[PDB]
């Protein structure tokens, strides 16, 4: 509830993702929001379709 | 100089928030 | 300037009689007959207090 | 009973803390007499008070209770003899009441 | 108190205006009016107070 | 032929005080939290110029009044000094900051003012608009602080990938951001603000390794110090703070080596002898 | 926030320095709970004492996250209460960073150099006057 | 110009420096912004008369 | 003819040190919690006068002994300064306080002492005789503090009718009362002690509006400052701390206006050039 | 014929700097917790001597490296000053301490160094090897502190038989031991370190009743102070800190008596006029 | 003179040692 | 001078433990 | 009702804090009249306003509204007589409303 | 468009913070042409880039990608006319993309 997700929040996919959250995101009491993401490296990537 | 050092000492103790 | 002089002299000459006088001027008329100006004080006492 | 220092000049203004109050008297030579402008605690009390010997300055009761005091000249005011010969004395409430009692039976 | 007071209105008349009509005339008439409307007024008003 | 300019920023515009007027700027900068200082003794002011400058420099309108939401609350002044010969110029930038103190040193017949400017005297900011990160890495807290202060940042350290819990939620104003960044991890990595760039780096590393300054002419002698080498030099418009220096001395042969800069003491006087800069340097790794 | 006759005598700047050094010395203030979970005993906390600027405006403090909540337990015999959002209490400050100690519950170094800040501390709940005691329980726990 | 030297707390009389300056300024505003009010001049004589 | 007197108070009586002896009094007063200072260098002391003064000035008999219940613990000294010509005097009072430090700066043949006094150096008072109020207003706490210190008070502020829960029961000695009154409500309303009068007022208000001091002659030039106008003047026995001033300058026409006083720097030397008072002033509201 | 030696201790050995070189040592010792300090201005250094000394004096190898387990981390230097005539010497010891800072004051043609030595600058100790007593009396805590610092102790006080609970378990380093022994019981009994001897005694007692120093010749005048007698003297190699003095003056007849020493102001210049020591003394009991 | 300022930054010592 | 006192003040605040 | 201090120079700019606002008026001789550029709180309210005696400077409502005040010249503007003879006065909201009410029946 | 100022010298090296990057361009007279060595954020990007009018310095994609910008000479480079007559301009990402789209259909 009532949480402000953090700029460049780090998340890892199972193939060693290391993805930062782009937008300064604040969640909603409902329990779901959307974040933009950027890969730590400039390399070509393909993330898995499921949350990891 | 004494006066310049005193003024520098006074500077870093002035932010908006009184307390 | 002359109108002002006449006005001020008229005021001072009129102050000798009451009903056209004011502070520190009607004061004089009262003090002629000893009507005392009637000083400034205030005082209470002998109260009681119920407490813990 | 406190003696107020004076200076032998025609026009002067003396401000002092006496009797738990901040008095200021401006004494000036007006024609052949002397007058005084008295202000207590900034607020002006009286203007153009003609000054005489023994005769109280603040002449009206509203100007001197509760025990505010008063100012008295020993002789008729004369700035030529100020300091040496003519002194102005300040009386607190009790002393001025006693002075009133003495002077009202003469 | 003691050392005189002059206050003569005509004190404002220098040695220059010794034979002048104007300045002297104006000051003399102004002095006459201030006399009539201050000194005479207060004299007869004190006579009233009496 | 020293060329020294003090350029204010005022509602009318910039009024550049040139080197023809007797000016004396003592700047002292360091790789610390504390705001770098610049004392300015300026003589030969006209009545109109004094009215246009000193009346604007004030500590009011934010204490007994309101008149404040952004800059223009206090005047920002920059310093451009250098040399000039054969028609070419060398005017670099040596200080940017807002005035804080203003007095008069010399009375008539030479009414000379003495102002005191400090870098980032806009601690009269907006009391931290964006909340600091809750849990984040050091480089990320540095980025947030730089974004809050409005300055571009150079963060080069080995402590960037270290997480912190509540990194600066007690911060009260923007200036305190640099204090917090300096407070955490202070044996080596000290952060500071050099002009418009916020630098967060280890104390034994150079910000721009390709920008080493070979130094061969000194005033006096490059001497030792309990940290590194200390030396005075004539004004070279290529020596910043935290920069790399390649001292090659003659008088002292043991002080030769590569050093990083920790402090800087500019003393520039157009109409007087002192036109030097003093460098404190430590061994560079 | 300053006074004119400062910057004139050295002791003026010195006592201003003392005041500013003691103003940032966070020790303890009342606080409120915005988040809490009873599984991990860490609560997101909003302090209840405003900062006030020069213009006399209150700027609200920042929310503090992952603050351990006291439990008053020894030998495993702890005491718990249904800590929910909206209750009030007192938040304390640690002499050093206890973030590294929190996850380990053992002898650990301070993670950072932040000393005496409300970023790391405790929250003791306290109901103050928000309760009613029966007359029959006058002298009774 | 003349203020109100009557007021209510008795007559408040100012010094002749003040009244002379007041009459001087009034003459200056009436006759000319840069008229010489020297005591030897006719205007200065009038100013001194209105000051006594 | 400058006339400067240093009047001590000792069991024998007052021993006035006149201006014939070489005396140099530097008094620095301000509207702060800090005790105003007076450093006075007196040369030409005889052996008897030295033994009569310096022996009485001591910091013992209250640390390794008792000899103390009231005043006479430390010598209270006042300073009376002014001018005198044609037979008339102008000796006003510029300082009242107790000595704290004794030394000699100049060795023989001119054995000249240098003594340091602070106003209200009786801080080792009766450890607060009367308890502070439990719950009261600011004016009444100020009245209690003034009554405890024994000084008459001037309380003129807009914060008087503000209740304080629990105003200052951590106070240890009488001096800390002033520090407490200064601590609460300290953007503007700063309380101080001038001579024997405790003044608590807003910083932008004058103690006595009817007592403005019209200033037309200055030494140097009345210059701008961060807050108001700063200027030096010859000794006028009508300028106090926090009084009203009506600056009317010539060199600087923009500094004209009404100002209240915040800081005062007396420098009076009977047998030397410096006989000036320096005034810091801020706009008066 | 003044004879002043600065004796360093380096791996090569002791390299004594004699009085032929321009040396100037300003020492200030006192009965406090603070380390007594000595500033040293040494001119006429050759290139080889500068390389041998300044390169050894450093603040590295304990922050960005390890190179430390015991002494040799920083160079320890002693000072031996005195007089010499007819062939007899009077070289006492006036300071023992480790350097902390080195700078250059005089540029060419006279490269003059200025080092700053502090007593007991080896606070980079084994972070308290031995745990302090849990419960113990003051004398035994003092003995533990002296043993931890490695210095012999002189404990002569009336507070020795007073027990303490946890006497210094927050102590971090060896230097903080002295600060703690000073912190407890600080009306009179202030402990200090004079050279290599840790003295814990009451402020009104002489460490040595049999080592009173009769003084009859003074430079200037033996004067009063707010505590005791203050006087300067030519260098006598028999005046220590906390020692007893038996002042017998001529100019001031009432300052005669027995005093203990609280402070000391050595200023020794082989090639300059100042060769004096200034003594602060308080009445002895 | 910094000596007078040093002597001024010593007056903050009341009879309370508190200790 | 005052730079000596400044150096002294700095040396006071150096100990062997960072926190 | 506050007169603004003016200088007898042809083209000048004066900025002041009056009526709880930061005004700045730049007066310049344009051909044979005076024009004024007015900027309040940074933003520029108007450019090239002709200066006339009695006629308010901020003519349109969108500028002097609300209670911001206005500026009035006693006579037709002339920088030669500035400071002695021709003055510019500032009116707050109430004073300018009363000025409008008087001036609309003329 | 940000005009990088130049000095009438054969060889020089200019370091600046432009477009959120730390650029350093060393321009030198080589034979009968100008060459430039460009480094971004310390690391060297290209050496000996032959400088021509209108034609971008960083020629291939990975150097001016993403939105890093590029440097353009308005005329053929010549240090004799540097500062007065010939200037070097820096374009950020969107502006360089627009310039490229313009220059690829000429």
């Amino acid at each position: 509830r009532s949480q402000t997700r953090i700029s460049t929040g780090s998340r890892v996919q199972t193939p060693a993702g290391a993805i930062f959250t782009v937008l300064s995101d604040v969640t909603i009491p409902a329990g779901g929001v959307a974040t933009i993401d950027i890969k730590s490296q400039e390399y070509g990537n393909i993330p898995l379709p499921v949350g990891n | 100089q004494l006066t310049t050092a005193i003024q520098d000492a006074q500077n870093d103790s002035a932010t908006k928030i009184l307390y | 300037a002359r109108s002002s002089v006449m006005r001020n002299e008229a005021r001072i000459a009129n102050t000798i009689n009451p009903n056209v006088s004011f502070g520190t001027f009607l004061d004089a008329i009262c003090a002629l007959m000893g009507i005392e100006r009637g000083s400034d004080l205030s005082t209470f006492g002998y109260g009681v207090q119920v407490t813990g | 009973m406190k003696k107020i220092p004076l200076t032998a000049v025609p026009n002067q203004a003396i401000s002092f803390n006496a009797g738990s109050s901040y008095w200021k008297i401006r004494l000036y030579q007006n024609m052949d007499m002397m007058n005084a402008d008295i202000s207590r605690d900034g607020v002006i009390v009286c203007h153009g008070v003609r000054c005489f010997g023994g005769i109280p300055l603040l002449q009206y009761s509203r100007q001197y209770r509760p025990d505010y005091g008063n100012f008295v000249f020993d002789r008729d005011a004369d700035w030529t003899l100020f300091g040496d010969g003519i002194n102005l004395f300040y009386l607190d409430g009790a002393e001025f009441a006693e002075y009133q009692a003495l002077a009202t039976r003469k | 108190t003691l050392p005189a007071y002059n206050s003569d209105i005509q004190q404002a008349l220098k040695w220059l205006h010794n034979q002048a009509p104007g300045i002297t005339g104006l000051i003399q008439r102004k002095a006459q009016w201030y006399d009539r409307f201050s000194r005479q007024f207060w004299a007869n008003w004190e006579r009233d107070v009496f | 032929k020293r060329i020294l300019r003090v350029t204010f920023n005022m509602p009318y515009g910039p009024e550049v005080i040139r080197e023809d007027l007797d000016v004396r700027v003592r700047i002292m900068k360091a790789a610390l939290r504390i705001q770098n200082r610049a004392t300015m003794e300026i003589f030969g002011l006209t009545t109109q110029l004094r009215e246009s400058l000193l009346s604007q420099f004030t500590a009011w309108k934010h204490r007994q009044r309101q008149v404040g939401r952004e800059d223009e609350l206090m005047i920002k002044v920059s310093v451009e000094a250098g040399y000039s010969d054969q028609g070419r110029e060398q005017v670099s930038r040596v200080f940017v900051g807002e005035v804080a103190i203003v007095d008069i040193i010399s009375p008539p017949p030479d009414i000379g003012i003495r102002i005191q400017c400090y870098t980032r005297q806009i601690d009269r900011t907006k009391t931290i608009r964006n909340m600091p990160p809750a849990n984040t890495t050091f480089v990320k807290f540095v980025e947030w602080g730089a974004n809050e202060m409005g300055l571009n940042f150079i963060c080069d350290t080995s402590y960037n990938d270290q997480v912190l819990k509540n990194p600066g939620r007690s911060i009260t104003v923007a200036s305190a951001i640099l204090a917090s960044i300096q407070d955490m991890y202070m044996p080596d990595v000290a952060a500071f603000v050099d002009d418009d760039i916020l630098i967060v780096k280890d104390r034994d590393k150079v910000i721009r390794p390709d920008e080493v300054t070979n130094v061969n002419s000194f005033v006096g002698i490059p001497s030792w110090s309990e940290w590194g080498v200390e030396f005075q030099c004539l004004f070279e418009p290529s020596i910043r703070v935290a920069g790399g220096v390649a001292v090659e001395s003659l008088m002292n042969p043991s002080v030769n080596g590569n050093y990083v800069i920790t402090a800087l003491e500019y003393d520039l006087a157009s109409r007087d002898r002192p036109f030097y800069i003093k460098v404190m340097g430590s061994p560079a790794a | 926030s300053a006074k004119a006759p400062d910057r004139t005598r050295l002791i003026a700047a010195l006592d201003a320095r003392s005041r500013r050094d003691a103003l940032d010395f966070e020790v303890m203030i009342p606080a409120q709970v915005v988040q809490y979970d009873r599984a991990e005993n860490i609560a997101t906390i909003q302090p209840l004492i405003t900062w006030v600027d020069t213009e006399h405006n209150a700027v609200q403090r920042h929310q503090l996250v992952d603050i351990p909540v006291i439990s008053m337990g020894a030998g495993g015999f702890h005491i718990s209460f249904p800590i929910q959002q909206g209750d009030i209490g007192w938040i304390y400050a640690a002499d050093r960073d206890t973030s590294q100690f929190l996850e380990s519950l053992s002898m650990s170094k301070p993670n950072t150099g932040r000393i005496h800040k409300f970023e790391h501390g405790l929250f003791i709940p306290d109901v103050f006057r928000r309760y009613t005691i029966n007359s029959e329980d006058s002298a009774a726990m | 110009a003349n203020y109100n030297y009557i007021v209510d707390t008795g007559v408040i009389v100012a010094d002749t420096a003040d009244v002379l300056s007041d009459v001087e300024a009034e003459f200056r505003a009436a006759l000319g912004a840069n008229i010489n009010l020297a005591a030897s001049t006719p205007q200065g004589s009038l100013v001194a008369a209105e000051a006594i």
